[PDB]
């Protein structure tokens, strides 16, 4: 109910190792394929916690 | 008749007309490719460079429906105004002989 939003910008994202990453039980993406993510460009990127 | 040429604009409207017609069938086609079709996104290259083939397939199908429907469309509007210039050219040629 008071879930924390974080901004994260002006950086380089390696989502490789978070897709390697096996201690992730659920990884789903939907408007973009997680093996792409590494080939993009955001203009900046939200993460709830 | 040479001043009148030389002065009124509108006297060559019956072309002016077909080459405006023309060109506006032209420009909706173009403008045609702009249109999502309900797909995420409008580019072919976006939809290539985000999706793995599986889920791609689903918008790049969407997209081909669009614009084959648009195709369609200006090939038939444009194969009905040839016939009409095919009578009009059939007039001017009998117009000629005569």
């Amino acid at each position: 109910y008071a879930w924390n939003r974080k901004r994260i910008s002006n950086c380089v994202a390696d989502y490789s190792v978070l897709y390697n990453s096996a201690s992730f039980s659920t990884f789903k993406c939907y408007g973009v394929s997680p093996t792409k993510l590494n080939d993009l460009c955001f203009t900046n990127v939200y993460a709830d916690s | 008749i040479q001043d009148s040429l030389s002065s009124t604009a509108s006297a060559l409207g019956k072309l002016q007309d077909v080459v405006n017609q023309n060109a506006q069938a032209l420009n909706t086609l173009v403008k045609q490719l702009s249109s999502n079709f309900g797909a995420i996104s409008s580019v072919l290259n976006d939809i290539l460079s985000r999706l793995d083939p599986p889920e791609a397939e689903v918008q790049i199908d969407r997209l081909i429906t669009g614009r084959l429907q648009s195709l369609q469309t200006y090939v038939t509007q444009q194969l009905i105004r040839a016939a009409e210039i095919r009578a009009s050219a059939n007039l001017a040629a009998t117009k000629m002989s005569e």
